[PDB]
Formats: C-alpha cells, sequence, structure tokens
RNA sequence: GUUGAUUGAAGGGAUGCGAAAGUGUUCUGGAGGAUCUAAGCCGUUCUGACGUGCAACUCGAUGGCAUGACAUGUGCAUAG
RNA sequence: GACAGCCGAAUUGGGCGGCGGAGA
RNA sequence: CGCGGAAGUGUUUUGUGCAAGGGCCGUAAGGGAAGUCGGCAAGAUUGAUGUGUAACUUCGGGAGAAGGAUUGGCUCUAGC
RNA sequence: AAAUGCCUCGUCAUGUAAUUAGUGACGCGCAUGAAUGGAGCAACGAGAUUCCCACUGUCCCUACGGCCUGUCUUGUGAACC
RNA sequence: ACGCUGCUUUUUGAUUCUUCGAUGUCGGCUCUUCCUAUCAUCGCGAAGCAGAGAUUGCGAAGUGUUGGAUUGUUCACCCACCAACAGGGAACGUGAGCUGGGUUUAGACCGUCGUGAGACAGGUUAGUUUUACCCUACUGUGUGGACUGUGCAGCAGAUCUUGAUAGUACGAGAGGAACUCUUGAUUGCGACCUCUGGUGGAGCGGCGUGCCUGCUGGCUGCUGCGGAGCUACGUCGGGAGUAUAAUGGCUGAAGGCCUCUAAGCCUGAAGACCGACUGCGCGGUGUGUGUGGCGGAAGACGACCGCUGUGUGUGCAAGCUGUGCGGAUGGAGGAGGAUUCCGACAUUUUGAGGCUGUGCAUU
C-alpha cells in the first residue's frame, strides 16, 4: 500500500510515513522526511539535486 | 499541618518489593477451570520473540451506519513457535493440606536436551511404569504432562539446553485425560492445535532490565528547582519526626527492569509458517512473514509463527509462555486483514520485496 | 443550557493557556488569548490545554471596542503540531486559528477563511458548510 | 608607568545672501575632572564553586574603572 | 362472666428498689 | 586584545573505561514568564558603511535616539 | 495616604479575564512645610520601583549526549567523635 | 425564643513542671501517612415530594478534591474550569532536604518623642544559611541445582460523556425524567519501539582560520543531514466470587388482637473477606550444579543468562550520505604573436565515491 508521492523528490511514500502540510490556500503538500522539508525551507531548487 | 493541594501518590505497591526475578523462564500461577463435557486439549505454550511490524485492517461496519467502512492501522508482535515434545505425566492428589504430587512417568527415552537442563552440561559423567499408571488413575484429582521446546531449531540463539514446565490438560474424566496422554509421549504437538484466531491470550515473562536507576525514573517524581542545592534529581522530604523512622511506602534509588510481568487479553491475528507465503491478503504478492534485511538483531523467522496485537513483555530471543483466558470472554469483532508491511526496520525502508527495489534503479 | 461536544478520537494538543490565536471570521476581532478550556477537569500543576474541535475561553486583544474587555467563547480549527488519524496519517497546519461562538453555539460571523479539518467537520455540521475546503 | 580608536570647543581659510545691520554653507584646527579598548586595577551579581579548603578570605563566570581629587620602589616626619 | 377481639379467668393505674439499652 | 604559530624551556612509557548521585557544558516538537517574593539564571543585540532620527532641554545636549537596509569568491573599469 | 497617614487594602478614575501592586486626582495633614532648607529632573547612576516589545528549558514535563569525579586496582595514609 | 446539660484540643488566654556548659525560631516548594464531625461519587429514608431543580436525615473514609491576578504572608478577596473544587492531626509533620520574601546584630533616610547620648509591636532601603566516611531505619544486592506444593505479607483502577429510550411518563400549560442497550474521553497504574517526534564527540557532505612550499591529501574551527540504541509529544492492557450495613419485606409469639424479631428466614453498598496478580521462608521428589576461558538479551563490584574452538577477517544483502581523483569540452573577461598564457565556477565519464556495530554465507 502506498499512501502518495513526495512532492519533493519525485519517489513512493509507504503507508503511514509521510506528513501532510495544509497551506493557506487549501493546498496540501506531502513530504517523505526532514532531509526534504528543509531544503524546501531553504528554498532550494529540486532540479540541482542530483 | 493539614497539608492543602491533595495529589496522587507515585507508583504503586502491589509490586514492592521490586527485585530481580529469580529465573528466566516462570511457571504460571494459575489455571482455567475445567469443564468436563468437552474434548481433551492443552492450556499453553512457550514460544520466543522475535519482533515487530505493521497491519492494516478493515472496520467491518458495512450497515449504513454513519460509518461504513473504516482502515485502522494496528502494530502487532511476531513470535516463534517450533513445535514441542512430551515426555511425561504427572498426577496431584488432595489432602487436608491441599495438593501431593504423586511419582511420575517417563516416556522410554529422554531427549539430550532436557538431560542438560536437568543435570548440567557436564551429566555425562518396566512394570513399575506400568503400575505408577494405576496411581493417575485411581488417584489424582488433576492431571499435567511435562513438555519440553525445541531450541536447536532456531540456531541464532544457541541453546542446546531446553526450557521444561508443566501444563494442564483440560477436557473430562480423569482416564480419558490420562489415555489421551499415553498416545502422545515422545510425540510433537503444534501450536495450532492449541489457539485458534480471534481468541484472547495471556502473556508471561520477564521484562528488559536497565540496571540501578535514580528515583525521578524508577518512579515519576518532580524535579526540583533550578536554584537548589545538592542535586535536583531527588526526593526533597523522606518523613517526620514520628514514627522516628523510614517507612516502606517512600521511593528509593534501586535495581529497575528485569522484573516478572503477567499481562492479559491480547488477541490473535495470525498464525502460519515462516517458510512459506503468507497471505488471506488483499493484495497479490507473495511476501514470506519477513522483512528486508532481517528482523532486526534476529535472524529471519522460518518455523511455525503466530501473531499478537500489541506490545509483549521483555527482549529480543527471550522465552515466553502463553495461557489460555481465565475471564470470560464475549464474542469478539469480525478481523479483515488486507495488508502486512515488510519494509526495512533499519533506516526508512520503502520498498518491499527486494525484486522492486531491483526494478527501480534499473542497474 | 449546556453546549453538548460530539465524540472524537484522541490527539495531540497544541495549544494551552496563554497562546495567542488568529481570528478566522469576520466578527471584528483580530486576536484572541485563551485563558480557560471547557471539560478540563485537572492535575496539579498541569496547564489545561486543547486540540482542534475544542471549546477555548478567550478575551479578545485586538479588534473592535465593542468587544474587548470581556470573556468569550470560540472553537479551535487550525493547530501546527503534528497529529496523526487512525487511518495511519499525519497532518499538520500552518497556524493556529479560531472561531467566535453564541452561547447556544452559533457562529457570530458569516464568511469563514481558510481550510478546516475533516475532524471539526463532523462535530460541528455549520462550520461544515462554510468552509471553502476540507482539508 | 600609561596601547589603539571615538567625539569635534575657541582660533583661522574659502564661498553664498543682503540697501545696511547682519547672517547661511563648508574646510582647517585639536579643547574637555568628554566615550570605549589594552597593559592592568578593583569587587556588582550568580545569594555559582569551596567550606577537617589550594587558601586563618582562594577559585570561575559576569560586571565596574583605566590622564587621574591616579598607581607604585626608596630617604624623612606623626605613638596609646 | 371482667380485659381482648359468643367466648371462659384473670385485667389494669400510679410509684419505689436492683438490672439492661439510647444520649456517646 | 582575542583566535592560531616559532624561538627558548618543561615532560613520561605495565591502574580502570566508564551504575545512581554530583561539578563544568551541548542540543530540543508545540506553547512563550502560565514559573518565582522578584525574568534569578539563560537566551537575545553586537564590527563596518549608506539611510533615517522624537519628546524634552541649563541651547551645550538628548544621539550610536528609535527604525530600516548592505556585506563572500572571481574577472575587470574609474580617481590620485 | 509621598522612603513622612494611626485609622487603612482611605475615596474616585485608569492599566487586567481577575489589581493589598503602579500611575493620575482629591485633602481638618495621628505626626507635611521653608539653608532643621521648600518647590523643581536638563545631563549623569553595577541606586529603589511598575509596565511594553523582543527573546528564551523559568515553567507545562522532561529527554538524550560530552568531559572530570564517583564505582574497581596499587602506593602513601589522617581527623572529628 | 426565654432557660438548662455536654464533648473536642484546631483559637486565644491562665500557669511555670522539663530544657539557658544551646533541642536551629514564620511561610512556601517537595514527599508520605493517619482522623471523620462526608464536599463529590455508591446504597437508602422524610416532606408544605406532580415532573424538573434543589432542601433535610441515615449506612459509608475505597477513590478524588484543579489552573490563575493582587499580598512575604497564614489569612483574605475576585476570575476561569469542574462530578465536586469538605475540614483537620503527624515537635503549630518536614532548613546536616532546598529557598530566604517576613522576622532579620553591626551602614543609612524620614516622622514623632528627648537638653543630650539615644528611643519607637511606626514606615523605608543594603545586609555569610557550616559538617555524615559511624550506629540504626529504609532501598537494592550477596549468603552454592532442576520441577513444583502451601503458609505468610503486599495489593488498583476511579470518574465523566454521545446517541437511542423520548418531546415519552408527569403536567390546565410552561416545561420535562428513569431502568436497560450504546459512543468516546480525562486521570492513575503496568508494559513496549512497528509508526511519528526529540537526541545522536558514530558516519558522509559544505564553508572557513592557522600550519605542512602550491595543486592533490591531511590536522584544527563553525555548520546541514543523520542510522543503531535510549525515550514521549507516540502505541498497547482490567472479577459478574462469598457473606453483610443502613433501609425495605416473609412467617410469628409475648399480649385470644397487633407487630420485619423475641427462635428462624428473604433481599441488599464505590465498603469487608476471598480470588487473580507480585515478593519471601519452609516442605516434598525415580532429581544436586564446568576449575578456567570467552561472549551477551544481564551487570557499579559480586551475581544472572549461554557455549565449551566456530571466533577474527572478507564477500553479498539491507541502509546513511550525496555525484569522488584525473582527463576531455566550456567560462565574465584580461595579457599579447604562440593561436599561446591566466581564470571563480559549469557539463560529462558517474544514483558516483565513501561509510556501517544489523542479517546471511564462507574461511
Amino acid at each position: 500500500m502506498i499512501q502518495g508521492v513526495s512532492m519533493f523528490s519525485g519517489r513512493n511514500i509507504p503507508k503511514g510515513s509521510g506528513i501532510y502540510e495544509v497551506m493557506s490556500d487549501g493546498r496540501a503538500v506531502l513530504t517523505a522526511s526532514n532531509k526534504e522539508r528543509r531544503l524546501i525551507a531553504r528554498k532550494i531548487n529540486p532540479r540541482d539535486i542530483r | 499541618s493539614c497539608r492543602k493541594f491533595n495529589a496522587p501518590r507515585h507508583g504503586s505497591l502491589q509490586f514492592c518489593p521490586r527485585k530481580r526475578s529469580k529465573t528466566i523462564r516462570p511457571a504460571a500461577g494459575a489455571f482455567p477451570a475445567d469443564d468436563r463435557s468437552q474434548p481433551v486439549h492443552l492450556t499453553g505454550f512457550m514460544a520466543y520473540k522475535a519482533g515487530m511490524t505493521h497491519v492494516v485492517r478493515t472496520k467491518t461496519q458495512v450497515a449504513k451506519n454513519k460509518q461504513l467502512s473504516r482502515e485502522i492501522m494496528d502494530a502487532v508482535t511476531v513470535l516463534e513457535a517450533p513445535p514441542m515434545v512430551v515426555y511425561g505425566i504427572v498426577g496431584y492428589e488432595k489432602t487436608v493440606t491441599g495438593l501431593r504430587r504423586l511419582p511420575i512417568v517417563t516416556a522410554a527415552y529422554v531427549s539430550d536436551g532436557v538431560l542438560r537442563r536437568m543435570f548440567g552440561n557436564r551429566y555425562a559423567s518396566g512394570s513399575v511404569c506400568e503400575s505408577r499408571v494405576e496411581m493417575i488413575k485411581e488417584r489424582a484429582h488433576c492431571v499435567r504432562v511435562l513438555v519440553q521446546t525445541q531450541p536447536t531449531l532456531i540456531k541464532g540463539l544457541g541453546l542446546k539446553k531446553a526450557h521444561i514446565a508443566e501444563i494442564q490438560v483440560n477436557g473430562g474424566s480423569i482416564s480419558e485425560k490420562v489415555e489421551w496422554a499415553l498416545g502422545r509421549l515422545e510425540k510433537e504437538i503444534a501450536i495450532g492445535e492449541v489457539f485458534g484466531v480471534n481468541e484472547n491470550i495471556d502473556t508471561i515473562g520477564v521484562t528488559k532490565g536497565k540496571g540501578f536507576q535514580g528515583t525521578v525514573k524508577r518512579f515519576g517524581v518532580r524535579k526540583q528547582p533550578r536554584k537548589s542545592r545538592k542535586g535536583i534529581r531527588k526526593v526533597a522530604c523522606i518523613g517526620a519526626w514520628h514514627p522516628s523512622r523510614v517507612m516502606y511506602s517512600i521511593a528509593r534509588a534501586g535495581q529497575m527492569g528485569f522484573h516478572r510481568r503477567t499481562e492479559k487479553n491480547k488477541r490473535v491475528y495470525m498464525i502460519g509458517n515462516g517458510s512459506s507465503n503468507i497471505k488471506t491478503e488483499f493484495d497479490l504478492t507473495e511476501k514470506p512473514i519477513s522483512p528486508m534485511g532481517g528482523f532486526p538483531h534476529y535472524g529471519e523467522v522460518r518455523n511455525d509463527f503466530i501473531m499478537v496485537k500489541g506490545a509483549v513483555v521483555g527482549a529480543r530471543k527471550r522465552v515466553v509462555t502463553l495461557r489460555k483466558s481465565l475471564l470470560r470472554q464475549r464474542a469478539g469483532e469480525e478481523l479483515v486483514i488486507k495488508f502486512v508491511d515488510t519494509s526495512s526496520k533499519i533506516g526508512h525502508g520503502r520498498f518491499q520485496t527486494s525484486a522492486e527495489k531491483k526494478a527501480f534503479y534499473g542497474a | 443550557k449546556k453546549i453538548s461536544i460530539k465524540p472524537r478520537y484522541k490527539m495531540t494538543r497544541g495549544i494551552q493557556v496563554e497562546t495567542l490565536m488568529k481570528c478566522a471570521d469576520n466578527s471584528g476581532a483580530k486576536i484572541l488569548r485563551c485563558i480557560g478550556v471547557k471539560r478540563y477537569r485537572g492535575r496539579l500543576n498541569r496547564l489545561p490545554a486543547a486540540a482542534p474541535g475544542d471549546i477555548c475561553v478567550v478575551s479578545v486583544k485586538k479588534g473592535k471596542p465593542e468587544l474587548r474587555k470581556k470573556v468569550h467563547y470560540a472553537i479551535l480549527i487550525r493547530q501546527k503540531k503534528i497529529w496523526r488519524r487512525t487511518d495511519g496519517s499525519h497532518i499538520m497546519f500552518e497556524d493556529n486559528a479560531a472561531v467566535l461562538i453564541n452561547n447556544k453555539g452559533e457562529l457570530r460571523g458569516a464568511q469563514i477563511a481558510g481550510p478546516v479539518p475533516r475532524e471539526v467537520a463532523d462535530m460541528w455540521p455549520k462550520i461544515s458548510s462554510q468552509a471553502s475546503s476540507i482539508n
């Protein structure tokens, strides 16, 4: 069973392992780990991470 | 004097004194109540703890109650249970001082793992069998058998020295209990012949050890404020002037963990064999019952296993005793399992079935 | 007459006494402060604390001069602390927000800004009908 | 015996306004028991350490003062 | 032919002296 | 000065590996003084260069008021 | 109602959800008051007080980690009572 | 009402029996235990008890009784929540447990009093908190097998709520319940690490200061991610046993009637006892222990759990980091005849290099 796809890295997330974050516009982005939420906070572009 | 602001006391006096256990295989304190209008069966078993995992489950409510079907994710424990061997019979009669044990019947050939437990590792340096069978039939208010485990089938323990116990036999007609166990000496009995799915069970074992611990951890008392001289991890007042002695109900520092505990009402979820594919799930893949990489600090499960809901006392590779319920049980809700997780428990595993990892990278 | 509060599964609590929350309806207020939680029974030294769905007793720190210097009721709708759902997933919002209420349970405003959790929407159906998004 | 900086008084130059009386702007110069920092000197708080001590008054962090109504070696004068 | 509610034999009001029980 | 290096000078070669509790320190979800006699303790601000600076006032001050912005490496241009 | 007011947590206003605190105003002031100096705060203060922003393990409620001690060895080997 | 009789030892007095070759003197914070004259929760009476909401009484001490503003305060007084926010004792419990705000010798200011030195239970500000390594008590630990019996000691869960019952019984109306079933939680207790969060002087990367002549590679400083293990802010888990109290009843005299009582009997509580659960001594039995060494799931040291050569090393699996050196092709521009040199950084070879205490195999 899959929970969803990571919105930063593009990889499948297993059932029970992500955190949904809802924004003020009603948009709920799904991320896998703190390695990924940090790259979003610093405003890095995912295309510069191989 | 009279103390404004009352609060509950910290910890329970049911379990004081808090000493180490004197044994790694505690014996059960009671056995269920015999109903002699049933067939003959056993009331317990011994297994070994392996590790924990997931499961997703469908909460059957599909009537038009406002919530038809929910999903529920539950944690489980796996125990590895090879079959046991019977090698003896025991009877107890009733006297004015209680239960008196009668002489014992041994089978024909006692194994080499039962002789190391009885006489140590250096132990290698008839009609009287028939007369003792008559006593357990005339006398003997209740009957028990002597069973032993086979730890050499799980080569990650390294034992060769078996655990042995006495288990009560339930089912009526004391002469029927005896003849059922005479046709079972020296043979094996498997865990699927004792427990069944969706039943409540008891466990008995020893907890994880922690050594000598301070009083903030052993009992849960408050820390002192930051300005305090002579340390902050402690209790401030240990008594009144009178009585001019310290009481047994005061919190002190000492041994924490490695205690004997009995837990009750654990629900059985699955019963299978490790050397085949787990199924009854609603997904297609094969998936044996063991994660990618293996159970951490444990090998693989290759014999029979049993799966129960929730936490289970003790450490990995330690022996546990399983007992049938002593209470009254109602039904048990209908159980529908549809997924069992088998990712890696080392790190954050994201694949099931290593062939699925192999097809992601290509090469 | 007491307000009935429907059942709700266990959640981690994120709001405590002294937290400043944001007002999410067009009633005139801007900032609220929590001074109490309903249904709190107590424990020595433990502060009363709330999760989304709970009713709080608030004081208006910023807004219309009519509403100030009194005690009000409010429902909590968002929090920034993570909580777990029973299907196994986790979720969080971006701010802490609440909405003002009568002594019988009716909203004071007519509009509500932002999204709302699915838990809050079944306990309080009149809030469901005025929310722009549910999760 | 006393390091490196900060601020910019009087005096002096140039330039603009105005009938006059007068006044704007900006350079130069280097005053004051004027502001920090160093060699160093004290002793605010932690009611910190220590409290048969390293020690019959010390140790750590934090803070105050550092051109003086200063600090310090040595000759002389003042005695119950 | 009482007392009690035709029946057939005892019924009852005040006190005193020991004993026991509430108040505790 | 602090943070690092020379010169000169001083120095040993078969104790253990780390329970509780101490002395001196480091990192913490969500909340943000609800703690306490008392923000005690800790955290926070910090160099330089443009910008922008109020009440009051002994007209000297207040003033570095407050508040906002910029800062690395590389390759060149302009002034004396 | 001041480092000076017994009665006293004086009375009214203002800051708080809630003010024996703070500030403003009132005055028959147990016992204010003029070099016994009175009124008065620009500049200066490791002086005494109350509030605001910022900030945080002060606290809700504690967790995990570092070095030196303690725990264990050999040598030297006291005191209070 | 007017009068009269008691009990307690929580007030403040009255007294001066003990201690002046010294018993640390207020409050708070922390922690344990006891009392009942019961505030709530369980059972049950009365009514000027229709229902709802309260008022008054009896059995009952098992479990609970909170968070803040002002004051050093005890005390007091308000705000918010609550099933409810009862009252007391333990050297006015508790300073080799802390703190030191009150009180608080030696500095100082004000008011009143005194010729003065000085005085004031009048106000204000600044003012050292020493020592256990002894005996006992208490907490663990040790005091030499395996399987069990049975005595003693300890003892745990408590309380609220959603829907239905039902707009029903009751009531002129307005209003407005209960038994039984059912949903979730708060707090206490005992465990556990699959998930999520915290930590992580293990490991990999980035950016610097000094030093090894520069590049490569090192050492030193700051920083991002961060497995295992530990942990909570995360996950799991509760008898329908026996006899009774208050009260209400059955049969029934004394006393031809009456009566729950004098003989007997039925019912009945968050209470009692027992069970289950944890610890210790003593018994029994076809039953008596690996000197040493090495490991761990165990551990301060002793002990406990295992084996009796199956380690170490290496490979694979499963993870963490994030695209290695060298080469080749480029690069804002600058220098100048060679078509040369200087240059941060870019793309490619390359999910690439480095690392691992976990699992499997082999040597």
